[PDB]
């Protein structure tokens, strides 16, 4: 999943 | 930028680091699928961003979960959008075997 940036 | 268990990972990725990425996967399972829009870089994409695939690599993502229903770089293509884009038939069957979403 998207990444915690 | 993402998490420096993240950069860790894929850098031994890229590096073709098996046995420690093996070990991090075990460790810290959920890293496997992080990817980083825009550019879409993950794990994944550092297998599949290259000309020739190291398939020992990508068995290794697969053995520790890795989908392929998520783009893997920043045209935003799917792992079968690139194989489609490549004309690379090797890719498009390994990514059938292991049920690949196939995009319309």
């Amino acid at each position: 999943v998207d990444a915690v940036n | 930028i993402a998490s420096a268990e993240l950069r860790e990972l894929m850098k031994a990725v890229s590096e073709g680091h098996y046995e420690t990425v093996n070990t991090i996967l075990d460790k810290d399972p959920e890293l496997v699928n992080q990817y980083a829009p825009p550019t879409y870089d993950s794990p994944l994409a550092r297998v599949l961003n290259k000309k020739h695939i190291d398939y020992k690599m990508l068995d290794i993502l697969v053995k520790h979960h890795v989908d392929f229903d998520y783009p893997i770089n920043y045209h935003k293509e799917t792992p079968i959008e690139l194989a489609c884009k490549n004309q690379d038939l090797q890719l498009f069957k390994y990514l059938v075997q292991h049920n690949a979403p196939i995009s319309e």
